[PDB]
């Protein structure tokens, strides 16, 4: 169990860690997170009770490297650092252990929901999406755009996420225009599995950390992103067995985790009643469309 | 974005466009089977494809044979029309080719977006207009090539005849949808309209009567006439 220590809290901000977040007033005594399981990525995020423009956080891995947090008064922001001085570092979190100045991840013993929301999500894709090399963990905000959102502008800040296009020449093959573009199952399993993704688990752990940004930080592009990974999956006629079994799973879990109140607008009307009720895998999301129906049923 | 009312004259500007309307495509009659049930068969079809600022109408004939073992024809039928358009596009010169190709039914946006892929600067543009371009097969010689064909066939026409010496691209535009929009309320009216003076005949190169310019204004007067009584005859007023 890994610990992310805070050096203080100079201003009032609530701070996420995963799917929990806490409310820290101005200059309280607080000085981190313990008990962070490990083998999971993991997302500590922020929004300042001022200006709760602009969430952020960062992605990152306890197996990685000694990471704290860090207010800088000039940037106006909690900066994630990476600690070298390897006994600096336990030093420094067994005495904010021993004051009690650190919360617990509060994790249930019985609940899967943070593996089930990150299962394929690895650091070492993340940093690919995210380019900041000179870091181990990944900084994302509210504001970022993506690669594909940039063509249609600072480079240096994108969230280059593999682009999907259904009305273009990598999608459509001449000559198979109307099968390909009614029939997405080239593009699928050729252009993107087996081209770009290499495997069904890459293109999964894009899904889901598109998936987390869009609810974590309302990141509009990272939500395109996971809507268009879902819909080119169910616009194909021939997909692997495993992948149909293993989407329901995951989008069961990130439509329980989605808050009721935020579903009007990380949730897009025509690509759910699509997929559920029109695609070709239709019949193949038990899970997902009985809890969608149960759940946004005003949606659909 | 969309063509209609506001942006009309851009239709006879200098910028080469092409409406494309994939009506005629797929036409079919329905009969009932020696069982009791339905069918259809189809009969050949054409796309409409026209130049407005020239007049040069290019008629690809759909012939039935196209259909044979396909399924959801009326699905199929706007992607055929879609991959015609294309290449007759790739067959013209460069310097021939439309900038922009407006279709008649919004349908036919996706088909003909993904068969131009090749040509990104080729804006595929819906319109707001209801033109009457299905009533095409109402011209005879337009129907006559198209049900006497045995095999895909193109077959180029000026749907102007030789207006565009006396007239504008503008008026003869509004003159050729004049006469569409009669033929497809009342084509027997129309048509006897178009023929009831044996004294004007139809040149063989050309597809309506050689009307002097003062029996022209009479012509359109009685299809305007035409239009409105069939709109009072089909709502009462
Ligand atoms: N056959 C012809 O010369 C027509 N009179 C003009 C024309 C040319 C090209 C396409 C359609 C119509």
């Amino acid at each position: 169990m890994n610990t992310v220590p805070f050096t203080s809290a100079p201003i009032e901000v609530t701070i996420g860690i995963d799917q929990y977040s806490f409310n820290v007033k101005e200059n309280q005594p607080f000085h981190g997170i313990k008990d962070i399981p490990i083998g999971h990525v993991h997302v500590i995020h922020f929004q300042h009770a001022d200006n709760s423009s602009m969430r952020y956080g960062y992605w990152f891995d306890c197996r990685m490297g000694n990471f704290y947090i860090q207010y800088d008064p000039k940037d106006g922001l909690y900066k994630m650092m990476e600690e070298r001085d390897g006994a600096k570092f336990e030093n420094i979190v067994h005495n904010f252990k021993e004051r009690q100045m650190m919360v617990s991840y509060p994790k249930i013993d019985e609940d899967d929901t943070w593996y089930n929301l990150t299962e394929f999500v690895q650091m070492d894709k993340i940093r690919k999406i995210v380019r900041k090399d000179e870091n181990q963990f990944s900084y994302v905000d509210s504001s970022m755009t993506t690669v594909q959102e940039n063509e249609l502008s600072d480079p240096a800040h994108s969230l280059n996420y593999t682009v999907i296009n259904f009305k273009s020449r990598e999608a459509i093959r001449p000559g198979h225009e109307m099968e390909d573009f009614l029939d997405k199952s080239y593009y699928l399993n050729t252009v993107m599995l087996q081209g770009i993704f290499k495997n069904s688990s890459n293109y999964f752990g894009e899904l889901q950390f598109a998936f987390l940004n869009a609810m974590f930080f309302g990141n509009y592009g990272s939500s395109l992103q996971w809507h268009a990974m879902i819909e080119l999956i169910c616009s194909s006629a021939t997909v692997p067995k495993h992948m149909l079994d293993k989407l329901d799973e995951i989008l069961y879990y990130q439509i329980k985790t989605l808050p009721e109140q935020y579903s009007d607008i990380l949730l897009n009307e025509r690509v759910w009643n699509i997929c559920l009720y029109s695609s070709f895998q239709k019949n193949s999301l038990h899970n997902t469309e009985k809890i969608m129906e149960n759940k946004y049923p005003e949606l659909l | 974005g969309a063509m209609n009312s506001s942006n009309y004259a851009e239709l006879f500007n200098n910028d080469i466009k092409l409406f494309v309307d994939d009506t005629n495509v797929y036409r079919v009659t329905v009969h009932k089977t020696f069982e009791g049930n339905v069918a259809t068969k189809a009969i050949n079809g054409c796309i409409f494809t026209l130049n407005p600022k020239t007049g040069h109408l290019f008629l690809k004939i759909i012939h039935t044979s196209v259909w044979a073992g396909q399924k959801r024809l009326s699905q199929l039928a706007k992607w055929k029309t879609a991959e015609e358009v294309s290449a007759l596009v790739r067959s013209l010169p460069k310097e021939e080719q439309p900038k922009q190709i407006i279709v008649t039914r919004k349908a036919m946006l996706d088909p003909l977006e993904v068969h131009m892929l090749d040509f990104p600067n080729i804006a595929i543009r819906p319109t707001e207009l209801r033109l009457p371009f299905s009533a095409a097969m109402s011209i005879d010689k337009l129907s006559d090539v198209v049900m006497k064909a045995t095999e895909p066939q193109m077959v180029l026409f000026n749907i102007y005849d030789d207006w565009l010496d006396r007239i504008s691209s503008y008026t003869a535009f509004s003159r050729l949808t004049l006469l569409l929009r009669a033929l497809k309320t009342n084509e027997e009216s129309a048509k006897m309209i178009l023929l009831s003076d044996p004294t004007i005949t139809i040149k063989s190169y050309h597809l309506w009567p050689s009307f002097t310019d003062e029996q022209w204004i009479t012509i359109e007067s009685q299809m305007r006439d035409l239009i409105l009584t069939e709109y009072g005859r089909k709502y009462n007023v």
